[PDB]
């Protein structure tokens, strides 16, 4: 709603707010080296949870 | 215009950083007021008041 972002994969699930982004959405920097067998550490966008 | 900006002084940096302490200060007194409690609740569909 604020506008577009561009270079964070936006995730649909919940977590708390890291970096205020606007229009209740939040980024952070997670781990995704043990979610997706060998990925890489990135930011992810997402809805924050009140 | 740009590079007489920039040797006349260096007050935009004072200038923003004064408008996103103003604009922190805004969220946080929206969390202040309106978070309050963190547990969100449900409407009480037993409406017998
Ligand atoms: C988000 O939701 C879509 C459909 O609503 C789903 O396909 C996707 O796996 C979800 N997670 C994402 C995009 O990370």
């Amino acid at each position: 709603r604020a506008g577009c972002l561009i270079g964070a994969e936006h995730v649909n699930n919940s977590y708390e707010c890291d970096i205020p982004i606007g229009a209740g959405i939040c980024a952070s920097y997670q781990t995704q080296t043990n979610s997706r067998s060998v990925a890489s550490q990135s930011i992810i966008a997402y809805t924050m949870s009140l | 215009c740009s590079n007489l900006l920039l040797q006349y002084g260096s007050f935009c940096t004072q200038l923003n950083r004064a408008l996103t302490g103003i604009a922190v200060e805004q969220d946080k007194n929206t969390q202040e007021v309106f978070a309050q409690v963190k547990q969100i609740y449900k409407t009480p569909q037993i409406k017998d008041f």
